């Protein structure tokens, strides 16, 4: 219920999720998170054709970085410095022109200062 | 019938 990842201040962790590839509706995958008590925020998104978009929020530029392996039909978020304001449930959702649209089960994670 | 849109940065 309340599990999920832990990791301390200055930690890193990170997220993958399955990319079977473009379709005529969607062109990337990316991430959104949701702490408590809080709205959904956009945290990254990758194109499936190298070159294309690689968006990131203002909050984790510098500290996260999207990647895709085409071949394995995945997509990576690595997190490093990750920071107590870091604290949410992180989901994966494909991607429009970087935009991300969740049609209906996320990955929580607590970082400690 | 309908989504949730998480918009990419302005």
């Amino acid at each position: 219920a309340s599990g999920g990842v832990f990791v301390q201040s200055g930690g890193s962790l990170r997220l993958s999720c399955a990319a079977s590839g473009a379709t005529s509706t969607f062109d990337g995958m990316g991430w959104f998170r949701q702490a408590p008590g809080k709205e959904r925020e956009f945290v990254s998104a990758i194109s499936y054709e190298q070159g294309s978009y690689t968006y990131y929020a203002d909050s984790v530029k510098g500290r996260f970085t999207i990647s895709r392996d085409n071949s394995k039909n995945m997509v990576y978020l690595q997190m490093n410095s990750l920071r107590a304001e870091d604290t949410a449930t992180y989901y994966c959702a494909p991607a429009y022109e970087g935009d991300l649209y969740a049609f209906d089960q996320g990955t929580q994670v607590t970082v400690s200062s | 019938g309908s989504v949730q849109i998480v918009y990419k940065p302005k």
